[PDB]
């Protein structure tokens, strides 16, 4: 029994547990859209971070030959 | 010189002639391994019992909560990059004609 | 930034190389030594709409004094010439890792003969050894990132 637990379980109850089944209907819809868009946004998070890598690498490289 | 400045710009120019193609054809390679993790991270959606069709409404909720904080965590590892990035390459840093012709001929 | 202008010299055509030496003659009326000293060079810039100093004249000739006689003869005019007639950093750098495929950020000579191959172009023992002794400006066998920026500088 936890006070931030239960109240954050509650966004659910109070946002979806309460209303129609034809709204239901276009309101699932855009909240796969909301993960459809986050899931991409995460992919393209991780091919920068990547790439930041590489570029880290490079630099590491440079600032010891340099000296 | 064993072989002419001319040529030595002419194999110049087509190296990066096609580091571009293949930086093109990289980011051709990642549109397709996104739309890929994609169908598999977004199986798309397709219905219900208007009961339990709320329980996936709800499932769906909390996989927002969830998918965000994960965009968090791997955006705040790129942010701290980039604060890297520039601190590391602020390191490194520290260490006429026709007029003429027209006018004489 | 130099063995680029020795190319634009070499590809003028014979006609762009008559205009040039025939205004180069002009340029030249009333020298001892028959090249553009200060007092030609001179001339011809505060004609020109200008007025540069005796010092300020002097790194114009320098810039492109390939025999250190304080005057520029007709073969460094050409190069002078071809002076006033490329790539971005951020955009070599995107393409520095194309060259690196092993990505350990260095581009050694089997990744640069692997490109020079990719080319279609017919790659001779020459054109390989020539361009990575060009490249390399400290003998390492590898050419960094910071070579390689010396290493396209202008090229389209
Ligand atoms: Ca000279
Ligand atoms: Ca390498
Ligand atoms: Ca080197």
């Amino acid at each position: 029994r936890e006070k931030k637990k239960i109240l954050a379980e509650r966004r659910k109850v109070l946002a979806i547990d309460h209303l129609n089944e034809d709204q239901l209907r276009e309101k699932a819809k855009e909240l796969w859209q909301s993960i459809y868009n986050l899931e991409a946004e995460k992919f393209d998070l991780q091919e920068k971070f990547k790439q930041q890598k590489y570029e880290i690498n490079v630099l590491r490289n440079r600032i010891n030959d340099n000296q | 010189s064993k072989i002419s400045a001319s040529r030595k710009l002419q194999l110049k120019t087509l190296l990066l002639q096609i580091a571009k193609q293949e930086l093109e054809r990289e980011a051709e390679e990642r549109r397709g391994e996104k739309g890929r993790a994609l169908s598999t991270r977004a199986q798309p959606l397709e219905l219900l019992g208007f009961a339990e069709l709320q329980d996936l409404a709800r499932q769906l909720h909390a996989r927002v909560d969830k998918v965000d904080e994960e965009r968090y965590d791997i955006e705040a590892k790129v942010t701290k990059n980039i604060t890297e990035i520039a601190d590391l390459t602020q390191k490194i840093f520290d260490l006429s004609a026709d007029a003429m012709m027209q006018a004489l001929l | 930034m130099d063995d680029i202008y020795k190319a634009a010299v070499e590809q003028l055509t014979e006609e762009q190389k008559n205009e040039f030496k025939a205004a180069f003659d002009i340029f030249v009326l009333g020298a001892e030594d028959g090249s553009i000293s200060t007092k030609e060079l001179g001339k011809v810039m505060r004609m020109l709409g200008q007025n540069p100093t005796p010092e300020e004249l002097q790194e114009m000739i320098d810039e492109v004094d390939e025999d250190g006689s304080g005057t520029v003869d007709f073969d460094e005019f050409l190069v002078m010439m071809v002076r006033s007639m490329g790539k971005s950093e951020e955009e070599l750098s995107d393409l520095f890792r194309m060259f690196d495929k092993n990505a350990d950020g260095y581009i050694d000579l089997e990744e640069l003969k692997i490109m020079l191959q990719a080319t279609g172009e017919t790659i001779t023992e020459d054109d390989i050894e020539e361009l990575m002794k060009d490249g390399d400006k400290n003998n390492d066998g590898r050419i960094d990132y910071d070579e390689f920026l010396e290493f396209m500088k202008g090229v389209e």
